[PDB]
């Protein structure tokens, strides 16, 4: 029996940039 | 997707391609994507592709990864929690 | 995230950091977050952070956790289902 | 072959508080 | 949650409490819930709790279950697909 | 390495009833 | 659901019935469905059923599959990433 | 401890058709 558990959290980071048409 | 500063990925124990949940404190958006390694120490949190419709530059976000683990390990597991300043540098 | 009274977590077999689905009976919102242990016997159901946009004080919610289990165990497993009064105390 | 099964349910709980700007 | 006729659950290989995805052909809603066993041969498809906001009586729905399986089994696995008449009886 | 695979599908069922305030 | 050209399924290492996330670059829609094998080399990306409400002909989409894997394998695993031209043919 | 990882991605494909009332 497997549970899904929180392992990682970056708390209240600020989004610096965004690209709708990113290739990668 | 989301480009994360390699420092935050190491701090948070995230690999390139690891599934990540983004929650947006500013607009309440919630989506699932994966981590891309960003330029180390740049403080980059970059939203790439379709996600950019929902999560915007300047927004405060929480990035979350989950793991599947056996009952025994789940009861003892200690998650990696990374606090950051306004410039996305760990504390 | 969601802060849950330790009594409800024990009753429901939820660990701190276990993934939880919240569904809102009042507005139909559905989100995935994780459980935080709240003051025992306080009846706390606390929405923290981004979730507060979707789930509001006084809303009736259902909190759900799922597990992956082999065919054999799945047929015999008994899920822990906790009914509560208006004060978030367990009931029979 | 593993199935995803309900293990926990808290039925019709009342939300007691909400904090958009929680830190923790 | 979703109450399903025990006949459809047997036909589709669903257990009580198995996670189910409902997709609504009428309004495009998509949600995740779990299966509850309904009165056998009644043709019941009952939406219970918060889901009733999104999926409505009279709507055409698709009910889907997924499984986690090792690479080898995934390549050979045959899913159980159940077609039904307008009265929710298998064909 | 585990893949998530379709195992069950009930195709074009008709929703017969709904209860917002179900207990169970 | 989503009908995918068998060439793209082989290129991306997707099986018939494997769970797939579709994200829509045009309208920001995000849904989970499964892969159906489409006519090989046809460049078909076919949205079937309820998904057609959210994802429309001519939309640019990203199709994603995830896997659960042990820590050791996760660090070494190379995901199969398929870039395509306007006609849904693989590119270098 | 198992991680959820990207295994497959088809990047910027063009949707060729849509059928609301597909049977299959």
């Amino acid at each position: 029996m497997l549970r899904t558990m929180l392992k990682s959290k970056i708390h209240r980071a600020t989004v610096t940039c965004a690209d709708l048409h990113y290739v990668g | 997707x989301v480009t994360i500063d390699a420092d935050l990925m190491d701090a948070a124990d995230l690999l390139e391609g690891e599934q990540v949940t983004i929650v947006d404190i500013d607009n309440g958006a919630r989506l699932v994507t994966y981590a891309i390694t960003g330029e180390r120490g740049s403080g980059v949190i970059g939203i790439n592709g379709a996600a950019a419709h929902l999560v915007h530059p300047g927004d405060l976000v929480i990035l979350i990864a989950y793991a599947t683990m056996d009952d025994a390990r789940a009861r003892t597991y200690q998650p990696r929690i990374v606090f950051v300043d306004a410039y996305n540098k760990p504390i």
